[PDB]
């Protein structure tokens, strides 16, 4: 039930609500009212694709899809079996997120340790909101988000693109997609550096800090620390998923045509847009 | 905020570390370069010193003749105009023979003989900067994790640009050099293959793809909630845990119900990021070859 | 069907690599043990690892794990229910007996070295030629707990000499002692120092080295733990 080391923190105290009430463990779980909450959502909306499936008439999950509100119910309450099961399943999803995160921090007082995990969290949340609230609202129909299904939401993500064109040529969309690539860049080097210094050749000592660093700085003539490297790995996945959100909430919104057009504010410039030659001319 | 630690709010600086000897050629090490205040407030401020050696600077010329023949290229699309080099720099692209010459090396330079060549620099650049990446921890005394690690980007890069063309019989199948241009390229391709989402290998990488951002804001925080016991430290950490580890795996065992060690998290790490390339290039492997159509392929499920 | 046939062959690669991470993980903590001290009987389906032997640098001996564990310090909780899953409360004070977010481990009591076997945290005092290159020097600067009450001022700066970082405040006391505390754990300001975790009492609380030049691992987490425990612990202490 402990690990070796455990039972010195497992101490009473840290509860944002409920006082000492809820502020006990199941097995490894902690608890806490969020824990109870988070519970609830849970429950409650498993128990809706349940309900969702029989409607459907399936139940093998790869088939399993809980649409959304058709367009013409625009931001409204629509029936349970038209869309209605899918906005109470994002509420309860909204709460069941929302409730874990506030329970990692509960968790984060008792350890005396700081709100970082959390924090990085929220970006996650943020994310999921643009895609099912914030995107949809803001263009007036519940139906721009996206079904609760395995495949059924990669042909949203596959029509939703090719609606305004090529999805690559968005610009936030590109500044997403390379912080995306750099952090498994980093994520990689980072990984391999540690290990690399903790497990060396073998009949040698195991490596310090002081290799670490030298390896790098003998590579690409600068190496950034053993803290700015967490710092950068978190920095990196946070604004990958920033410019995620970031690139969808602009798209259908304040930008409504192909993506190819954009790139028009430095091709047509008042400048060189007639001289013959090259690709455009 | 009592604790942001994203940035440091006190720098030092004092003597630059000339690093480690162990058995590096400290001949081929430059000197230490200027300190930088701005990189100060986020890491290290120290700039160098870099090593050479013999594969080092093989490296850096093949690839610099990488981009000339690319730059040149590029150049001429644009009529030796300046301006419409700057305006079309994103829309220039090198692109592979046309399928008239099938596999062979016999392509003019002004239809496909260019990129065979710029290929050809680029192939020796990134192999001998893998085995500079392998010697330096080699020569220090190090594991090997990063070569190893590299040659999953390898292997993907490999497919895309060389290993894939060559099975499909025709040096067009491989990847243009040019920003927009390998976009399209890439856009084509899912639609060429009867879109590509239905790829098993392609969905796993994407899984891995999110999972090393998920894994690293999840490590990163962690750490940094944990720096205030010294526990970005790691390497210390792990001849001898602190209360550093404990309270970082403690969190994670109360909140999922499991946990990791300060090693082996960084072994979930590594092969996290390597799944991403590693899975990618097979489901690349696959596409043309064995399959034609994913979707297709996918309804029947076998 | 080739296609088919490499993506079965992956999940068995993937099952099997999942195996391999999860008891490489379980290196340390493990075996799971009951809330009174005795192994748990359920240790998960993942087995323990065999064993695996660091060579520590500078002739500072080798670590097996995983192996035998023990806090080789007393622990001063009580059980606050028969039934697994309880918290278990203080029997003393919190901060000095070190428990909860105040704990510390029993860590070697050698300071950590360098690659060249130096000592890696060394007062800027000692370290020639350290000196401030950006930011608000704290040296000379009042210390003020949360009580808003001077507890004493910044003497000197503890820094990371190979990673060239400020680690550590030193703190000078009313009695004219020292006390280290974590640069995390502190605000500089333009004219004081402010510590939040801490009310202007509790800062003589705090461990002492044995030292004035050098601190250990084991004193590094002796203080960085009671600077923690602080958060918890000095709320009654409380201004309005
Ligand atoms: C993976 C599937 C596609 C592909 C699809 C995309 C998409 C989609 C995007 C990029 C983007 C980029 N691609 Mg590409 N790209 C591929 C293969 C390559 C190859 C190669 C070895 O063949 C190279 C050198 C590049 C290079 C690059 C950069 C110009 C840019 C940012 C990458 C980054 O953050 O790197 C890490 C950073 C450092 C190393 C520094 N790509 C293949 C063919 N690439 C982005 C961009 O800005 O495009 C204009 C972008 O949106
Ligand atoms: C043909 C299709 C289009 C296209 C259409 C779209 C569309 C449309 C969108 C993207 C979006 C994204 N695309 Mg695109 N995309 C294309 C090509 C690419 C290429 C490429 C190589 O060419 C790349 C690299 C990308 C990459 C990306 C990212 C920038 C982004 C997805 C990450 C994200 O937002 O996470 C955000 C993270 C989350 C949502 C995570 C939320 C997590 C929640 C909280 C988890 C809860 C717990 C869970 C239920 C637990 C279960 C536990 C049980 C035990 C099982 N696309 C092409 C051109 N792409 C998406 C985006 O930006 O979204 C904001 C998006 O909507
Ligand atoms: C980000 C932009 C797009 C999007 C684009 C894509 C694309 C493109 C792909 C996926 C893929 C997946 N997506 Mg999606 N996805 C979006 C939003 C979501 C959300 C959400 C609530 O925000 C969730 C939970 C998922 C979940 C999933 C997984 C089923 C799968 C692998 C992801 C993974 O491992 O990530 C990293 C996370 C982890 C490693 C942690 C563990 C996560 C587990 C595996 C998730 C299981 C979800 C489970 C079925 C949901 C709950 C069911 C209840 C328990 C009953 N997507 C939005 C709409 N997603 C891939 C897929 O379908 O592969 C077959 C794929 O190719
Ligand atoms: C409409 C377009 C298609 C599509 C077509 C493709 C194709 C085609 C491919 C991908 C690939 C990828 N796609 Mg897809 N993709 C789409 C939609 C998505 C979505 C989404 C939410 O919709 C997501 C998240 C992704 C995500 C991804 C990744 C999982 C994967 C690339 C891994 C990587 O790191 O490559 C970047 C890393 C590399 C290319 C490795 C490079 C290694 C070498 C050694 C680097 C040399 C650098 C050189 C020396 C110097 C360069 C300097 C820079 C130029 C500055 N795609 C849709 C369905 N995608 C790839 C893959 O593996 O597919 C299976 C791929 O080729
Ligand atoms: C910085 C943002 C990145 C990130 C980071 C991140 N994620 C996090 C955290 C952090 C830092 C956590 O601390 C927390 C955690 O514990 O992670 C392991 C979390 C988390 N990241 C998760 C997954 C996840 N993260 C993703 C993405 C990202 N995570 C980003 C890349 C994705 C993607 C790309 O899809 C997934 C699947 C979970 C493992 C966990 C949050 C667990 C949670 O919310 O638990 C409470 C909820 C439940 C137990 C179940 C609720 C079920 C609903 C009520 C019904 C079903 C709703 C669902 C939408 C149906 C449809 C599914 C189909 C689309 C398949
Ligand atoms: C785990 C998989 C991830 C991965 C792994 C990985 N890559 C690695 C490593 C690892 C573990 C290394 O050890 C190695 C390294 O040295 O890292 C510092 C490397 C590396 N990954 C690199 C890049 C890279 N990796 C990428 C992807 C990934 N690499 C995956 C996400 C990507 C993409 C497309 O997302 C890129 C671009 C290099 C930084 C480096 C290999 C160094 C190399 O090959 O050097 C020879 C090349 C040169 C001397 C030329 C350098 C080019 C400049 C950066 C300029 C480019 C300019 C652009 C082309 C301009 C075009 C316009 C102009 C003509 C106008
Ligand atoms: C040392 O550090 C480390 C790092 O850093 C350095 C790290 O980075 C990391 C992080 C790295 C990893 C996590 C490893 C890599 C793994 C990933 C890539 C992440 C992927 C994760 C997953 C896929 C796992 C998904 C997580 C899940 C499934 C969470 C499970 C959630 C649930 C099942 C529900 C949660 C349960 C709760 C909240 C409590 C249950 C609810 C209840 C109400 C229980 C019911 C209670 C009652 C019955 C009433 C109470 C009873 C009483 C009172 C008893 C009465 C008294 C009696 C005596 C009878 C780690 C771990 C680490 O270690
Ligand atoms: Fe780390």
């Amino acid at each position: 039930a402990l690990l070796s080391f455990e039972r010195k923190y497992r101490v009473p105290g840290g509860t944002l609500v409920g006082g000492n009430l809820f502020d006990f463990w199941v097995g490894p779980f902690y608890v806490g009212f969020f824990g109870v909450a988070t519970f609830f959502f849970a429950a409650l909306g498993i128990i809706l694709i349940a309900w969702s499936a029989v409607l459907q008439g399936t139940w093998n999950p790869q088939l399993i899809s809980v649409y959304p509100p058709a367009l013409e119910y625009g931001l409204g309450g629509a029936p349970l079996a038209k869309g209605g099961l899918w906005q109470i399943i994002t509420i309860c999803a909204t709460g069941a997120f929302v409730s874990w995160a506030l329970r990692e921090v509960e968790i984060c007082r008792k350890l005396g340790i700081g709100y970082h995990i959390p924090f990085a969290f929220a970006f996650a949340i943020l994310a999921y909101l643009t895609l099912v609230l914030f995107r949809p609202v803001m263009m007036g129909a519940w139906g721009y988000a996206f079904p609760y299904g395995i495949w059924t939401h990669l042909d949203w993500v596959s029509n939703t693109g090719y609606t305004y064109g090529n999805f690559h040529y968005n610009p936030a969309h590109m500044i997403a997609i390379s912080f995306f690539f750099t952090n498994a860049l980093a994520l990689a080097l980072h990984g391999a550096l540690v290990l690399s210094a903790a497990n060396p050749e073998k009949g040698k000592e195991m490596r310090t800090p002081d290799h670490e660093d030298t390896f790098f700085r003998d590579l690409v003539g600068y190496w950034i620390g053993t803290l700015g490297i967490h710092r950068l790995g978190l920095l990196l996945s946070l604004s990958a998923v920033f410019f995620s959100a970031l690139c969808m909430i602009i798209t259908g919104t304040i930008w409504f045509d192909q993506w190819v057009d954009w790139w028009q504010w430095w091709v047509k410039l008042p400048w060189w847009a007639n001289i013959p030659g090259g690709i455009n001319g | 905020a009592e604790y942001q630690n994203i940035f440091s709010q006190v720098q030092v600086r004092g003597p630059a570390d000339l690093g480690m000897t162990e058995d590096v050629n400290l001949a081929n090490r430059s000197g230490v370069g200027p300190f930088s205040t701005l990189l100060g407030w986020f890491g290290n401020a120290q700039l160098g010193p870099i090593y050479l050696g013999s594969l080092g600077v093989l490296s850096l010329f093949s690839g610099l003749m990488w981009f000339f023949t690319i730059g040149i290229w590029f150049w001429y699309q644009a009529g030796w105009n300046p301006a419409v080099f700057l305006r079309d720099l994103f829309f220039f692209s090198l692109e592979p023979p046309a399928p008239e010459y099938g596999l062979s090396f016999a392509a003019p330079l002004k239809e496909g003989g260019l990129w065979l060549i710029a290929s050809f620099f680029m192939f020796v650049a990134v192999w001998s900067w893998w085995g500079r990446t392998y010697l330096r921890a080699q020569a220090l005394g190090m594991g090997k994790h990063t070569a190893w690690a590299f040659l999953s980007a390898i292997w993907l890069w490999m497919v895309l640009g060389f290993i894939r063309p060559i099975l499909m019989g025709s040096w067009s199948e491989a990847v243009p050099y040019g920003i927009f241009s390998h976009l399209d390229w890439t856009n084509n391709f899912s639609l060429v293959h009867g879109n590509l989402f239905y790829n098993p290998f392609h969905g796993l990488s994407i899984a891995f793809l999110y999972g090393s951002a998920l894994l690293f804001a999840m490590h990163g925080a962690t750490i940094l909630a944990v720096s205030r016991f010294g526990g970005e430290r790691e390497l210390e950490q792990i001849a001898d845990r602190g209360t550093a580890a404990e309270r970082a795996a403690l969190f994670w065992r109360w909140t999922m119900g499991f946990n990791a060690t300060m090693e082996g998290i960084h072994r979930w790490a590594i092969w996290m990021a390597v799944l991403v390339t590693l899975t990618g290039g097979i489901g690349i492997l696959l596409s043309g070859t064995v399959v034609d159509n994913w979707y297709v392929w996918g309804q029947n499920h076998g | 069907d080739l296609a088919s046939l490499a993506i079965y062959s992956f999940w068995i690669f993937l099952a099997g690599l999942i195996y391999y991470l999860q008891t490489e993980n379980m290196r340390e903590g493990y075996p799971l043990e009951n809330e009174d001290g005795t192994p748990a009987a359920n240790q998960g389906p993942f087995p323990l690892p065999k064993p695996k032997t660091f060579i520590l640098p500078h002739g500072r001996g080798t670590l097996t794990v995983p192996g035998p564990e023990s806090e080789d310090r007393p622990i001063a909780l009580a059980r606050t229910a028969v039934s697994e899953g309880f918290p278990h409360a203080p029997t003393g004070d919190p901060m000095k007996d070190g428990v909860g977010p105040a704990s510390w481990v029993a860590r070697r009591d050698l300071p950590e070295l360098d690659g060249h076997g130096h000592n890696k945290i060394k007062p800027m005092k000692a370290a020639a030629g350290f000196h401030v290159s950006a930011g608000k020097n704290p040296i000379g600067l009042p210390v003020r707990g949360c009580d808003l009450e001077i507890a004493g001022k910044v003497v000197d700066i503890w820094v990371d000499i190979p990673e060239q970082m400020a680690r550590f405040l030193e703190v000078e006391l009313k009695d004219g002692s020292t006390r280290l505390l974590p640069m995390q754990m502190v605000k500089v300001q333009s004219n004081r120092v402010h510590v939040n975790a801490l009310s202007s009492d509790l800062f003589a609380g705090i461990p002492t080295i044995k030292s004035p030049t050098e601190v250990t691992l084991l004193e590094e987490d002796k203080i960085c733990g009671y600077v923690a425990g602080g958060l918890m612990y000095a709320a009654p202490k409380r201004k309005s």
